């Protein structure tokens, strides 16, 4: 009825680009443990800019096969962020989130296990928190036939038909 | 397999364009530690006293601390090493943010430059890829702007890059290297590297490093940063804000001007303003701060954030720590806002923040007393601000009266005559000195000024309070749990020591217990300049969470090597006195070792003679100031020694 | 030598209108046009007048699991939403995603037509999309619209279960 | 199939707390369109004139615009419909914003409340699933602070809400309901609403709206986008700014106060200040608009922009557009600053901008002749901004003399005595008017004045210019593209139509011009209100991008019915007529339908008889402003004339 989901609160401002939440990140992800760091395997990368005053700290997030038809670009309040500045994903484009030897994904996991977050743990001016909060479990089949009339009329009746059989 | 160090190291002819990957000595660093230590050890046995500064077989040393890239906090410092242009000895600078780890990451602990480069060129150094690479188009450009550059055209937005400005390509004695929010700035490094024909050095890294005990290793620094947490909730008690916490000299945050602009000396080390900070003078220079600091930010792993970004109206951001938000306002008897627009100026050029207003502070009491002419300065605005703003395009352009302030007030009043050499009256070793004259003699500082061989006093001061305290309470209550000391005989100076009477300077501390705590201060730098870590996390606050009885924990857990509180005392030992050879195998004599005449306004001759005299005895060294036969021998500089007898430094 | 193509988002030129959203989902409609529902516009524009937050957030790619953590904002005084930046057309929210289905909504920068629609009618210029050639090799696996779309159906209700349907539709 | 519309509706008995969806007839969409003419039908049969506006019998109708939901750009306004507590005729008033979109995505063209809730409660629909919550926790609450509670309650953060604050609940006869940038502001429908015991309509839409014809509706659009484009590059030449582009009046934009502040009366519509806009005073209100302007904002689908978020110093923001920003400036003889302090006041408690300063500066008139007494004013500050602040609560609380302010000018005056009545000279139809005292009779703005039913002179004018071109040249480049008018009549007019002379007003133009223009002008609104087009594209600027042209193109194209613009004008006479007969069912004759005495200074008792007559007899009604029974006939509004001849409205 009832499932957690946890927030990772990240207070920009706060942040003074000290990477230290991916050093400790990557020496505990690494085998075996604190055995050695990398920040390129950290699941926390900071996005710094010193002279554009942008310090966000970027946790990794899914992996997607393929990049986006277009990538977005934002500038707000005044500061010009990069190209997919904000994304969290394991993407094709780019190798954040990354291996940078392999090149396999990177996922945050919380540090499942473990007492607390150590990117949390070692942010001592405080930019890093977690909280936790109950929400609705989800829930619903004539959803899946609403959906697959709707690729039957952009589609075709026998195209859908012809990709299930794969 | 080698632990916390990488093992090797680049070696580059820039004359060849010859790039080489070559294995360390796991001796050298059971030796030399690293850093400093190491680079001591090359510029020893490859750079003799007939190379000149700007000659092909000079050195440019790029290195990094033992323990850069490990988790370590605050552990991120590039130590520089070369032959200085201005002072003729060695030179090594200092230079924080992230440069030394991105070259840990890239797999490399050393990056050694011979030779010259007939064309503009940089370094591009990508893990096991590395080139040199054109740089033309970047002539000019200052050493940010240089940066931003440099990185679009690589494509590599988390490249590190150090640069110079156009006053390093002009070969300026005071001429820096620029790094965000980092500056390897004194001694002339900036110099050598424009020399060389080298415009910046481009880094990025993504291998892993690896340290030797795991678990043993997060724990010491875990105890670091509680230690830091500690220390935040309790400063230094009834001591004045920028001495009672963590970190380089907080600068950049709060804290009233008034013992800073009262005490430091104004123009060219000159005059001393009593009662300058008036409410008028604290309102307009708090407004001007709170309007241009964007944001406190810290170097690599560290969350003491003592660098802050500057914005000033209608000019590009740049990054400012320490005293250089003092040098040019009070060289110039300006403002604030002055002083924040004008080294926005020389960073970007890159200059050493500590010389070049002196410079240009000393060119002006020339042209004020009559020796020199307007002649000299065509086109001189009639503004004082403005004034200074036309001397430092002069300067790095090496223009006219510029080309001769470009060597420094030494050697600029060496070529003007005239009796210019009297105005050149804050130099040591033809180094221009902090800004600071004081009234009565400071046995303790006295020594450090003479024989520091960064010649700089704030990079030799640190551990031992710079004054006592009145009430005895106090006294009882800060030695209570002072840790860090050596020896429980330091807490005993430090409760005897009073700011009156009987138990006062000169006479007290002791001649002996002076150069009980100058060593320890000293040795706690050249410990920090090895391993890479910063001094504002160890050897310059007070109650450091870095100490000599945790320092060879790190460094057994971080490196694999046995190291003990006695071993680690003999190596900082050991590679100090290194340094100290070569500067003598340079021509560095006693006589050399002398602060500025008007340093103090009470001299104690004898005093003073006694101290120089018990310093060298405990140091080993003789009374001319060199290292003798038997203390190099008991330290492993066997080979030193020799070269002194064969030299004729020493007899057989 | 590839060509990738950027979405500029000026969002302190927005005004909130919501006038992308409109053109997108009425376009996007079948048969085009005939009908709009901002509900299913690939673009969607977060707004709070009152913190003075405007953000127009384009689709991006299919997610079928969600994050173990998700992300939550303070930048330059502003408290943005958890999830707030993010492109994903994911299970934890309706953005992105057929308000009836649920299935995968995606950009395609109204591909085959002239120009993007949502460009064309933001009438102040808060957006415009640019082109640049680049050396890197594009890794994607290209996957079809259909093919995400039945994916992302049999993942959710079963490969047997989805295939019986679509022969008791065919 | 139904296209554009929704075909249903939402019946709601607070009385009993049911609530109905019903489906809607086709014909009716046919005769009067929908928003504003559907609403009159409702109203029309379902309540007679014996009710009144406090009893539970009385509508409170929420229409969304027959086009509201659909690509058309700007299109978005709801209408609401009621019986006014103040004028005790029909109250319609316009709310643009988001709302009545999210309504007919939610599947609905409108909701019908009847009876009254016991208990304060709020309403909220999210799609098919509708329900009556309690509001309790929401008493006193501002409107906009109402909906930020509510929407953290609902954990929907897209849902639109239209609320009313305390004055809404407290009866207040010029009680407005807000949402967001948005409010239905005249009337009074705001105590209706809190009269019923409603204190929100909460509504959630995710469903799509079609149209009839898809690839020729968005060709309309695509048409209209492009007008609005053109028209932006090519404002009207030689007009004031405000008058020489699309939207409502940008007032929150740029332009000089001039006009406006040196033309409008200060006060209770007082005085006159020919030389207020000094260059101290033009500089002092620009410096506190860009302060306080944090962005300009647009309503649903429309890049126009007209409103502005406001953020003073220690207040909530809020959002302002239109003469909103000049009313409580003026009504208090004090500067920007002031009047955009209180308007955020104003605001949340959901008070009408037009008549609630002219009420404030109506009392402390009548505490300046003598007619009320200090005693009136219990703890009244002497400070002249303060006392506004604290009338202001008085009369949301309806506390003492608050309570019978809280009626308006004209019940209050009558309630006061002592010649109070004498005061109240600003009404028509007991309904505060705009504060513009003119000089000369203006023939237009007269007819416009009297026989709008929406009594509010700035809903009613637009299409024709106000003022004629001095040079003849400037005339004919008007006329030249001027594609809207429906005759070319109109050009030939303008063109006569000279600021002196014998071609000037009042006798120029003419008696029979006059009358087409009011029409003209008149109809375009009554057809946006009912399409729920925001008058800022169509009715209210010069050379608009809808017009009588195109419009019955996109009614044909998006409902799906047969339209064009003949056929359309009869449409717009139809309701409009059946609106004028709801008005005379309740009273109304043309005795009521005079301006305000001192309106103009001069004044034509018989060129406006002649005015008038001539008016009526092209509506198609008698001489005591009653639609005849043969113009009703015609109409399709047989059942109206039955009823007038069984009321003894009409004669058999
Ligand atoms: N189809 C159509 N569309 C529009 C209008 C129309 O008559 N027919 N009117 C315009 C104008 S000119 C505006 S600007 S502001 C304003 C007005 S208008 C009146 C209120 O009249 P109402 O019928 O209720 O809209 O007096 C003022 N009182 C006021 N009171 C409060 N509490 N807040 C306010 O902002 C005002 N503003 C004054 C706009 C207004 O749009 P809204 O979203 O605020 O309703 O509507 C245009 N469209
Ligand atoms: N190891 C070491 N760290 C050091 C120093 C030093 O001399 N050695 N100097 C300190 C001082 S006084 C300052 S202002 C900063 C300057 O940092 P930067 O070299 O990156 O500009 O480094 C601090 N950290
Ligand atoms: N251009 C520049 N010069 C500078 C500084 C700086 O940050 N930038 N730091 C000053 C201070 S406070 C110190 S301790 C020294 C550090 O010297 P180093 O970088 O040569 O080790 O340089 C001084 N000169
Ligand atoms: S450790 Fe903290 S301040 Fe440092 S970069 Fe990471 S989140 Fe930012
Ligand atoms: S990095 Fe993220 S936003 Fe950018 S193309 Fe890849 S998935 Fe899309
Ligand atoms: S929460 Fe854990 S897994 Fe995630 S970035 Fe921080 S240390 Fe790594
Ligand atoms: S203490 Fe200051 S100078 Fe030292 S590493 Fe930290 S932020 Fe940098
Ligand atoms: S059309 Fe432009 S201004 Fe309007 S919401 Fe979309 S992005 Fe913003
Ligand atoms: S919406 Fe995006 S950021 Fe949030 S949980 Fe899903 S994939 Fe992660
Ligand atoms: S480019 Fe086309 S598909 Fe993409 S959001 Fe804009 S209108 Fe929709
Ligand atoms: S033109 Fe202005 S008032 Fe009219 S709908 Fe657009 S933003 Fe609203
Ligand atoms: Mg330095
Ligand atoms: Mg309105
Ligand atoms: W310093
Ligand atoms: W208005
Ligand atoms: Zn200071
Ligand atoms: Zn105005």
């Amino acid at each position: 009825k009832k499932r957690i989901v946890k927030t990772i609160n990240i207070d920009a401002d706060k942040c003074n680009g000290c990477r230290a939440c991916e050093v400790i990140c990557s020496a505990f992800h690494a085998m075996p443990p604190y055995s050695s760091n990398n920040p390129a395997r950290s699941r926390v990368r900071v996005v710094r800019d010193p002279l554009r005053d942008i310090y966000v700290p970027l946790y990794a997030g899914e992996y997607t096969e393929s990049e986006c038809i277009g990538r977005d670009k934002f500038i707000i309040d005044g500061k010009e962020y990069d190209e997919c500045g904000f994304c969290r994903a394991s993407c094709p484009s780019r190798d954040l989130f990354r291996e940078p030897d392999s090149g396999l994904p990177l996922k945050c996991d919380l540090c499942d296990g473990e007492p607390e977050p150590l990117c949390v743990k070692w942010c001592l001016v405080g930019a890093l928190s977690v909280t936790e909060r109950e929400v609705e479990e989800p829930d619903k089949r004539t959803e899946m036939e609403i959906g697959l009339e709707s690729l039957i009329s952009r589609f075709g009746a026998d195209v859908v038909a012809d990709t299930v059989e794969q | 397999m080698r632990y916390a160090e990488t093992g090797y190291v680049l070696e580059v002819d820039l004359t060849k364009g010859s790039i080489e990957r070559v294995a360390t000595d796991p001796r050298d660093t059971e030796l030399y530690l690293g850093g400093l230590g190491t680079n001591a050890k090359i510029l020893w046995d490859r750079v003799p006293p007939e190379v000149e500064p700007f000659s092909p077989e000079n050195l440019l040393i790029f290195a990094a601390g033992l323990l850069c890239g490990t988790p370590a906090t605050g552990c991120n410092r590039t130590i520089v090493s070369t032959v200085s242009p201005q002072t003729k000895l060695m030179a090594f600078s200092m230079m924080g943010g992230f440069w030394a780890p991105e070259l840990k990451y890239a797999g490399y602990d050393k990056i050694i430059f011979r030779g010259k480069s007939p064309e503009l060129v940089y370094l591009y150094i990508n893990n096991d890829k590395v080139e040199i690479r054109d740089a033309s188009h970047l002539k000019g450009k200052g050493a940010i702007e240089t940066a931003e550059i440099i990185k679009k055209e690589l494509n590599e937005p988390r490249a590190q890059v150090a640069a110079i400005g156009k006053a390093g390509e002009n070969r300026v004695f005071y001429a820096s290297i620029e790094q965000g929010r980092s500056s390897a700035s004194r001694g002339g490094i900036g110099a050598v590297m424009g020399d060389k024909g080298l415009k910046a050095v481009v880094v990025r890294g993504t291998k892993d490093l690896c340290v030797a005990k795991p678990e043993e290793y997060i724990g010491l620094c875990n105890e670091v940063l509680d230690y830091i947490k500690h220390r935040e909730e309790n400063p230094i008690p009834d001591v004045m804000p920028i001495l009672a916490g963590l970190g380089s000299p907080q600068e950049m945050k709060v804290h009233d001007e008034k013992w800073h602009t009262e005490n430091f000396n104004w123009g060219n080390a000159r005059t001393r303003r009593k009662d300058f900070w008036t409410d008028e003078v604290s309102h307009a220079w708090e407004k001007t701060m709170d309007k241009a600091r964007t944001r406190l930010i810290s170097c690599y792993n560290c969350p003491m954030k003592c660098g802050a970004t500057i914005s000033m109206e209608g000019l590009p951001t740049y990054m400012m720590k320490c005293f250089t938000k003092l040098t040019y306002t009070m060289a110039a008897y300006s403002d604030l806002d002055f002083g924040l627009r004008i080294a926005q100026k020389a960073t970007e050029y890159g200059l050493d923040g500590f010389s070049a207003p002196q410079v240009m502070a000393f060119a002006f009491e020339l042209l004020e007393k009559g020796i020199l002419k307007d002649s000299d300065f065509p086109g001189l605005p009639e503004g004082n601000e403005e004034r200074f703003f036309y001397l430092l395009d002069k300067i790095v352009n090496r223009d006219g009266i510029g080309d001769i302030l470009a060597n420094g007030t030494y050697w600029a009043a060496q070529e003007i005559g005239n009796g210019a050499e009297d105005y050149a009256h804050n130099n040591i070793k033809k180094h221009e000195q902090l800004p600071l004259k004081l009234s009565m003699l400071n046995p303790i500082y006295y020594l450090m000024y003479c024989t520091g061989e960064k010649i700089n006093i704030t990079q030799i001061e640190g551990q031992f309070p710079q004054a006592p305290y009145p009430k005895l309470e106090q006294r009882e209550a800060f030695v209570e749990d002072w840790i860090q000391v050596p020896d429980e005989k330091f807490k005993k100076i430090f409760l005897e020591w009073e700011p009156r009477g009987e138990k006062s300077m000169p006479n007290f501390p002791t001649v002996d217990m002076c150069c009980d705590i100058v060593d320890w201060q000293e040795m706690m730098h050249y410990i920090d300049d090895a391993l890479g870590q910063c001094a504002g996390l160890s050897s310059f606050p007070l109650k450091p969470p870095y100490h000599i009885h945790n320092y060879p924990k790190f460094i057994a857990a971080g490196a694999g090597i046995e190291m003990d509180t006695e071993k680690l005392k003999k190596a900082a030992k050991r590679y100090r006195t290194l340094v100290r050879a070569f500067n003598i195998r340079r021509g560095m004599r006693r006589v050399d070792e002398q602060p500025p005449a008007n340093h103090w306004k009470n001299r104690f001759p004898e005093l003073e003679k006694e101290l120089l005299d018990s310093y060298y005895k405990l140091k080993g060294w003789n009374d001319d100031g060199i290292p003798t036969k038997e203390t190099l021998d008991d330290l492993g500089l066997g080979y030193v020694g020799d070269e002194f007898i064969k030299r004729g430094i020493l007899s057989a």
